[PDB]
């Protein structure tokens, strides 16, 4: 996964 | 009630520097030391520094020749500054005080400052209708072309949230983005209720209010 | 610094169902772990400090146990609300640290979308683009192939989806396709179409509408 600063959340 | 509030997101240019202000209340700054962490894809959650309550700080290793972190007791308020900024420097930016004056249990955040490290020009969206025409509509607003993030969207001043979904921003292969809001409502409501979608763009200080309806 | 490794990295597990996370240190840090939830949009959230001790708000569901370099994060009874990410953090050693991170993610039945299309705005084509939108409303699972037809041409390399974390009520993701079109190739053609094949849908959706009707 990576953070995803447009939702704060885990993008993976 | 403890809050820490801080400055708006926007954009720094790359090698430029970074300015957060972060603004107390329920607590004093001469009882608590407030410390600073970022959340970013490369690194996630990142530890910057803190300034103790007697005016100490300490600065994360890779930090210490690019930061520097100030306050004013009187004011409430926490100076953070980053120096030469660079692409992988964007992140989220919080303020956050721990339960007790010295440890590092971080139980009150800011609400986070996205900042963006580009060397690309704001500019405001632009607010168009998704105009509804089983039993139930939908309808919303599509924020197109602004930069940087983020957009925020609420519909009828924050009087409607069952049912609404504001979309992810996407990047357009022009470089800036777009979102959609979208909310269901009874269809025989179109007629005698009114739907606000809200946008502010806090980087432009673009503020949109736009009523969306069924198209004649 | 200490490493803190987070397993596993996608937590799916079923409502009403015990979870456990797990945080490994590198090294002894003794029980100088901390726990936090971050929410779609949201700030981190401190739920358990020192392996075990609980904050005051924070539902009792939620506990902590380990002590040396293995820890847990427990949830006894999984809700629809603690859809989120967890982070372990050690402060044994200087500088704090924290763990990568786990995504909790929730199982529910199978929901297929609803499917609402959107023609663009005399506004927006003065402007000389043409934005055609297709939502997809509460389905699950997430997987879902919307196509978009203009005169029955499949149109590909001019749209772009976004799709919403888990609803923190239904456990559902919703779903926004947005065809983009200069003004002048929105006024050659007639009729667009989104199409959706998704698991809960026996045969595909198609919604669509006549431009100038």
């Amino acid at each position: 996964c990576q953070f995803d600063q447009s939702t704060r959340r885990l993008k993976c | 009630q403890v809050q820490l509030k801080q400055s708006g997101p926007g954009l720094v240019q790359p090698s430029q520097s970074l300015s957060i202000t972060c603004t107390v209340s329920g607590f004093s700054l001469t009882n608590y030391g407030v410390h600073w962490v970022r959340q970013s894809p490369g690194k996630g959650l990142e530890w910057l520094g803190v300034i103790w309550s007697g005016g100490n700080t300490d600065y994360n290793t890779p930090f210490t020749s690019r930061l520097s972190i100030n306050k004013d007791n009187s004011k409430s308020q926490v100076f953070f500054k980053m120096n030469s900024l660079q692409s992988n420097d964007t992140a989220i930016y919080y303020c956050a005080r721990a339960l007790t004056y010295y440890d590092y249990e971080f139980a009150y955040w800011g609400q986070g400052t996205l900042v963006t490290v580009s060397a690309a020009s704001t500019k405001g969206p632009s607010v168009f209708p998704l105009a509804p025409s089983g039993g139930t509509a939908a309808l919303g607003c599509l924020v197109k072309d602004y930069f940087p993030e983020p957009v925020t969207v609420s519909w009828n001043s924050g009087a409607l949230t069952s049912g609404v979904h504001t979309f992810p921003a996407v990047l357009q292969s022009s470089g800036l983005y777009s979102l959609s809001s979208v909310v269901t409502v009874p269809s025989s409501s179109l007629g005698t209720q009114t739907y606000i979608c809200n946008v502010n763009h806090k980087p432009s200080n673009t503020k949109v209010d736009k009523r969306v309806e069924p198209k004649s | 610094d200490i490493l803190l490794t987070q397993s596993p990295v996608i937590l799916s597990v079923s409502p009403g169902e015990r979870v456990s996370f797990s945080c490994r240190a590198s090294q002894s840090i003794g029980t100088n772990i901390h726990w936090y939830q971050q929410r779609t949009n949201g700030s981190p959230r401190l739920l358990i400090k020192y392996a075990s001790e609980s904050i005051s708000g924070i539902p009792s569901r939620f506990s902590g146990s380990g002590s040396g370099t293995d820890f847990t994060l427990s949830i006894n009874s999984v809700e629809s609300e603690d859809i989120a990410d967890y982070y372990c953090q050690q402060n044994n050693n200087w500088p704090t640290t924290f763990g990568a991170g786990t995504k909790l993610e929730l199982k529910r039945t199978v929901a297929a979308p609803s499917v609402f299309i959107f023609p663009p705005s005399d506004e927006q084509l003065k402007s000389g683009t043409a934005s055609v939108v297709c939502l997809l409303n509460n389905f699950y699972p997430r997987e879902a192939k919307v196509q978009w037809k203009v005169d029955n041409a499949l149109q590909s390399g001019n749209s772009q989806e976004s799709v919403t974390e888990q609803d923190s009520k239904d456990s559902t993701y919703s779903l926004s396709s947005t065809l983009t079109l200069s003004k002048a190739d929105y006024e050659k053609h007639k009729v667009y179409a989104c199409e959706v094949t998704h698991q809960g849908l026996s045969s595909p959706v198609t919604k669509s509408f006549n431009r100038g009707a």
